[PDB]
């Protein structure tokens, strides 16, 4: 049979993606938007 | 003994205190000083800001170390827009806490709500809004009719 190591050391090569976990502040997400456009046109306006 | 600087603002209100040697007609004299110098400024709604008192029982102080001992003190009590600063800065250091919610879990652990730190932090939001109501002047400006309107 050639024999081989009786031990095995890969077996948590199984694991999953990950890497890491999380993360997720307490209650608020400011500047996820990127700093795009948020207003259209822009300067002297109206009047009727 | 509050560190709001009483220029950043107007009184609406003053009462002084007098203790021992005093004369109603000095105190008279010094607060027409007062009065006269409007760089102390006034709410111009309250010509008769006001209010004095004297008692003729001397400052008396407890002793200790080196201390001063005079025949005659004086209290104010006095009320003015220039503490509004200090109510927008501890609503503005609450705010910032509270928009990340520290500490707000050991509060909450005691059974108080988030709606309750909701009223308080608007009724401070209601205060700031009303020193300043107070604050804006009893004249809204002037402009002449003879101008055309078109």
């Amino acid at each position: 049979d050639r024999v081989q190591s009786k031990i095995g050391s890969l077996d948590n090569i199984t694991h999953v993606p990950g890497g890491g976990n999380k993360k997720i502040e307490t209650h608020k997400l400011t500047f996820r938007e990127n700093a795009k456009a948020k207003t259209d046109h822009g300067a002297e306006i109206v009047y009727k | 003994m509050v560190k709001c600087d009483p220029r950043h603002g107007k009184y609406m209100a003053c009462c002084l205190l007098y203790r021992g040697d005093v004369v109603p007609k000095d105190v008279n004299a010094a607060i027409a000083t007062i009065k006269t110098k409007r760089s102390i400024q006034f709410v111009d709604w309250c010509p008769t800001g006001f209010k004095v008192g004297i008692n003729y029982q001397p400052p008396t102080v407890v002793p200790g170390g080196d201390l001063a001992k005079v025949q005659r003190a004086v209290c104010m009590l006095s009320n003015t827009t220039a503490i509004a600063e200090a109510w927008a800065r501890l609503d503005h250091k609450f705010d910032l806490m509270y928009a990340k919610r520290a500490f707000v879990h050991w509060y909450v652990g005691e059974g108080m709500e988030e709606g309750e730190f909701s009223e308080a932090r608007e009724d401070m939001a209601a205060l700031e809004k009303d020193y300043e109501e107070v604050g804006v002047d009893s004249v809204e400006g002037e402009g002449e009719e003879e101008g055309e309107e078109y």
